[PDB]
């Protein structure tokens, strides 16, 4: 019934600019105030900016005054949101939210929108880096040792490994990327394989990164 | 100031779970009122209670939620595993220009499975990589429950937390946890220090390994 | 941004364009004053700046005294409750045992904080007058005493201005039994009710809504008198809240609507009851019938909903469809074909029927437009007054570009021979089941005496 | 001692234990204030205290000449008469030139005394304020003079707290023609009230209840100015008289009472009409359809006779039959299910109609119940507040006992194939006529219809 769509969110460097749109339908829009609230990567939630039901009242959290600009446009069920010299720790997801009636003030978001992604940073589009790891029968289990390799210093995001070309399924775990303080990911990837099979069966990691179309193999061998 | 929830808060199917939400003077202390959201994880935060006790249409009747004073609690009782999410209670402060504010968050976590150990491996800085005047340890965490870990690198008997990216807990196919952890170095570094360890803290026990040349 | 749309088929005129500031709720506070429990006055002294303190002195005895005796169109729809509930439940919370000591303590130090009351619920409590303080150490030692004397008489002046706030809030109480509205600026000055207004539990925009406008929220506020014991006086004071602001609201003006026969008392009329005050509200409509409790500050509308009915959203088809099949809108009818005008928010309505002389002219030019028999309709651009025989209307000057719209009047559609000319409080389709239940009635009679 | 009776069937709700303090009556007093005919000020002289009583004596004369000047639901049922009538006989009374001089003797040695008026009744005047003695005694040689002088200024401030009284009346009378109401202290101190009140000729019940409720005495009291001659001004203050007191009164609730169709046009509504106040007297009973003219001072109740109907005992039978033979209860009908809500004094009965949302609520655990569609009741034990939609209401918090009368809503009872849907001042008499008129309508063009051929 009661509908939010964000859109307009994606990738822009420190210092651009942004305009987010959130269009609502299934209800009578001029009647209802409406906010933005965000939400950074494993942290709280954080309101934005408040509208009145007709344009007539608006305030800004202390945090973005003077650079953040909201509107709305009754007529059409939208609201706005210009950003301006956005910072990498802006990066957030950003939500579209509407603002419920209350007896007396202090009021509660009713319904939510499904949000969009704004992703701030200093950051190009890069090639991974592979580097084997190689194995020894150290922690785990009778005659299991882990091998892999591991896929350093990449953006953006996504990265396919697959192993000896998709051949070997068994015991495979690739493991979800770290966002380093560089603004780069990296991921690993690694197998478990018997002893045995050390000095005989070649293993090659094959990692694919369509963004970039670069396709790199790594043997690695044990020392 | 801002509205404070213990992070983390674990309990049993069936159980009986309460958040506090601790306010100060300036937001619930000058009486405004308090609500609650729900958010499952990577979806939207949808209403859960509103007007401090109130429930909206097809909200499961176990949560409740109260007010008094500086304070504030929401009840969840019998507990279900559709319920493992983030909730956050949230109110309005007068101070600064007035701002909506929101708890620190609670994520509720559904003990379904035993306690699982943390399963450590951990990987030396390729020889490749320490010909490219770099160096990465690898220390992956896998197969453990609850989806709560401490990672912390210890350089011979000394910590470090320079140079450390750690990955956030993420949930395997089999329902329990797997993260991992990088440590960046110089080739320098790894043959001075004589060995280097890695130290991760779970629930109570510990498991480290180490590497060395 | 205001604008204005006439229907010259129902006789009527709509105003849109304002904004919302309804009153749902009420906020409730509490002001104290620091009385002297003052017994008789021992010195007897025999000088006329003494007397002028005696006197002075009295008055405040006296008031103090005066209160402790203290504490032994289609409106008819609308719902009944006792507005000033809340703030009398309050004043009787006053009243429990222990109350009054934990608030002398929370403010003791400072003024304005807030207070625990016994049942759990937190209010804003202010200390705005200190007479305890004053008579107790400056005057009462002194008075005390066979020979008292006073040197400066500047000192009685000062005495005079601070007592004399407390004679005029006594007198207030007295001539309204403890309930006085509008709030004046003797219980309250306009920098004591700013301090509460950014101090109180509302939103921002209700702060900048109630501060711009502080005269209405005086007059939609009540000032309960409670207690007065333990060397202190408190009265809790009543103030609204408005939980609804900026929704879109239209002021409806409707004038009757007639025949232009001839013969005398052989037209028919009828006239939309449905004036009043409309605001959107959670997709739902609040009306308000007495326009009158209702306020206008510029473009903004300061309502009450305890004067008004929550109406569903397709109520509006009125204006725009009065025959549409999913709200029937009421009207009225009657016989009663005389001259009338209405005035709108950017122009006028004339209801001109019979022999009635119906002019509109200008301050400059004089008559401007003479007006046809029936329901029509002329803008204020341009125009001032608006005459019907010997009786003259002014018209408002705001501006606003105002809308005609043409189309035949409705009451040209029913057959006079079966009109209900005799129904007060009725509606499209209880008109219509009216003429259908009667007109069917003579057709088969009719046919029955054929054969 | 509070109770309060709901009937689910009715949608009205009748509260108890209330007493009665019915205004029966008037008694007329003479309220005068000795004036100074005074004229040219003789002084011109150049000093500031001099100034200050000269243009606070010219606000005196100013006020004079002002007066000067001045001298020359059911509630269409009601009645229509002079309230103030009573003060005007008696004023016109005073307009008898041996009349005014008769008060002047009558209080020359004491501030209060009664007079016999030549019509032939006792009245209570009193002088409140001597500016005559005052003026001419310590002022008019001063100023007749040539060269004058004042020492020390406390002289002034004295002078205008003597004078301020008469501005503040002068200024209420000038607005309101002679006639205001309430009384206000600058009008009679309640010094002064109860000297009138304690020698009034009334019952020792009647005065212990004007004294501990002087301030309702004062908002159903007029203060009527009379005259101002020779060197005395005078105006007359009608007050209330109680003839009847103690007698138990009763409130009546009423709510609109419909259908609950799902199609909103099939509905049909019927509301009791007879809301307001009711209380015994001499076996009869006075009836008040406009509560807000009645004023409620703890438990008891302060109303005019002058709005009242005196109706049979019977008329109580509405609440507890409304279907008796003997008292046809008066309704109205209507096809308007709208929701509304109607606050008791123990509680809140609730209209709720259509999709409509309407709750109760607590303070402290939020909402409490949801009502059906329909007309409900809820105490105000426990219950703070009630919701209609967007519509919010308060309940008094006064404590008593409330009792749950249950019983089918009697609108299920009328077809609304007949149901004269129309009527505005009926009774269930009228209503059951206009449908067996109806009726009968049908039933003989059936019956032509059935004997055709």
């Amino acid at each position: 019934e009661v509908q939010l769509v964000e859109s307009g969110g994606g990738l822009v460097k420190p210092g651009g600019s942004l305009r987010l749109s959130c269009a609502a339908s299934g209800f009578t829009f001029s009647s209802y105030s409406m906010n933005w609230v965000r939400q950074a990567p494993g942290k709280g939630l954080e309101w934005v900016s408040s509208i009145s039901s007709s344009s007539s009242y608006i305030y800004y959290a202390d945090s973005v005054k003077g650079r953040f600009t909201i509107s709305r446009d009754n007529a059409k069920n939208s609201l706005y949101l210009q950003m301006n010299s956005l910072r990498a720790e802006d990066t957030a997801v950003y939500y579209c939210a509407r603002l419920g009636y209350c007896s007396g003030g202090s009021c509660h978001f009713d319904y939510w929108g499904q949000g969009t992604l704004v992703t701030v940073s200093s950051a190009s589009t890069k090639g991974p880096s592979v580097f084997p790891l190689a194995p020894s029968s150290k922690s785990t289990s009778g005659g299991t040792a882990a091998l892999g390799c591991l896929v350093k210093d990449y953006f953006p995001e996504p990265v396919t490994v697959s192993w000896n070309s998709g051949a070997l399924t068994s015991g495979v775990h690739t493991f979800p990327a770290v966002l380093q303080s560089s603004g780069l990911y990296s991921l690993s990837s690694v197998v478990t394989v018997p002893s045995s099979s050390l000095g005989t069966q070649t293993y090659i990691c094959n990692v694919n990164h369509k963004p970039s179309n670069t396709k790199v193999d790594k043997k690695v061998e044990p020392k | 100031s801002v509205l404070t929830q213990p992070p983390s808060v674990s309990g049993a199917p069936g159980q009986r779970v309460t958040i506090s939400c601790t306010g100060s003077s300036s937001n619930i202390g000058a009486g405004y009122d308090v609500h609650w959201y729900q958010q499952l994880p990577g979806t939207a935060p949808k209403l859960l209670i509103y007007g401090n006790s109130n429930r909206p249409s097809g909200v499961p009747d176990r949560f409740s939620g109260s007010k008094s004073g500086t304070s504030a609690s929401l009840a969840i009782t019998g507990l279900q595993a559709e319920d493992e999410a983030d909730y956050y209670c949230q109110s309005y402060d007068s101070s600064l220009s007035g701002f909506y504010v929101f708890g620190t968050g609670t994520k509720v976590t559904v003990l379904g499975q035993p306690k699982a150990a943390p399963s450590v491996t951990l990987f030396p800085p390729s020889s490749e990589e320490l010909q490219a005047n770099k160096a990465t340890l690898v220390c992956l965490i896998s197969d453990f429950y609850p989806g709560a870990v401490t990672v912390a690198w210890k350089a011979d008997s000394s910590p470090v937390k320079a140079g450390v990216e750690t990955t956030t807990p993420s949930k395997q196919s089999n329902n329990k946890y797997a993260a991992s952890s990088y440590l960046s170095l110089t080739p320098e570094q790894w043959k001075s220090h004589r060995s280097y360890s890695c130290q991760v803290t779970h629930e109570g026990s510990t498991v480290e390994k180490t590497v060395a040349p | 941004n205001i604008t204005e749309e006439f229907y010259q088929s129902t006789c009527s005129a709509v105003s849109k364009g304002y904004l919302s500031a309804l009153r749902t709720g009420w906020y409730t506070s509490v002001i104290t004053i620091e009385l002297s429990n003052i017994k008789e006055i021992k010195c007897n002294g025999t000088d006329a700046k003494v007397k002028l303190i005696k006197q002075e002195l009295d008055k405040y005895k006296n008031a103090v005294t005066e209160l402790q005796l203290l504490m032994q169109f289609l409106g008819f729809l609308l719902g009944v409750g006792s507005a000033i509930a809340s703030g009398v439940a309050v004043s009787k919370v006053l009243h429990l045992e222990g109350e009054v000591n934990k608030i002398k303590s929370a403010l003791l130090s400072t003024n304005k904080a807030v207070v625990s009351l016994s049942n759990g619920v937190s209010v804003l409590t202010s200390k705005v007058l200190d007479l305890k303080n004053y008579i107790d150490k400056q005057l009462l030692p002194i008075v005390n005493k066979q020979s008292c004397s006073i040197p400066n008489i500047e000192t009685v002046i000062e005495f005079q201005q601070k007592n004399n706030r407390l004679l005029e809030i006594t007198r207030e109480f007295s001539v309204n039994a403890g309930v006085t509205t509008p709030v004046s600026t003797y219980m309250l000055t306009n920098s004591e009710l700013l301090s509460l207004i950014n101090d109180m539990p509302i939103t921002n925009d209700q702060k900048k809504l109630m501060s711009n406008n502080v005269q209405i929220v005086r007059q939609q506020s009540y000032s309960i008198m409670s207690i007065i014991k333990e060397e202190v006086l408190a009265y809790v004071v009543q103030l609204p809240l408005y939980g609804v602001i900026d929704t879109p609201c239209w002021k409806l003006h409707t004038s009757p609507l007639c025949t232009t026969n001839t013969k005398e008392g052989s037209n028919i009329c009828l006239t939309r009851t449905d004036r009043g005050w409309y605001c959107d509200n959670a997709g739902s409509v609040s009306f308000f019938p007495q326009a009158e409790t209702c306020k206008v500050q510029s473009n903004r509308v300061f309502c009450d909903t305890m004067n008004s009915l929550t109406l569903p959203s397709e109520v509006n088809l009125c204006n725009v469809d009065i025959f549409n099949p999913k709200y029937d809108c009421k009207i009225m009818t009657s016989k009663t074909d005389v001259s009338s005008s209405v005035i709108t928010s950017l122009g006028a309505i004339v209801s001109c029927y019979g022999k009635t002389k119906c002019t509109a002219s200008n301050k400059n030019r004089g008559i401007i437009k003479t007006f046809s028999n029936g329901c029509d309709y002329v803008s204020n651009k341009g125009v001032d007054t608006v005459s019907v025989g010997n009786t003259l209307y002014y018209v408002n000057k705001q501006e606003g570009k105002s809308l005609y719209v043409k189309g035949e009047p409705i009451i040209n559609f029913y057959d006079p021979l079966v009109f209900p000319s005799d129904e007060f409080d009725a509606s499209i389709s209880q008109v219509n089941e009216k003429i259908n239940q009667s007109l069917a009635f003579i057709r088969k009679s009719d046919e029955l005496l054929s054969a």
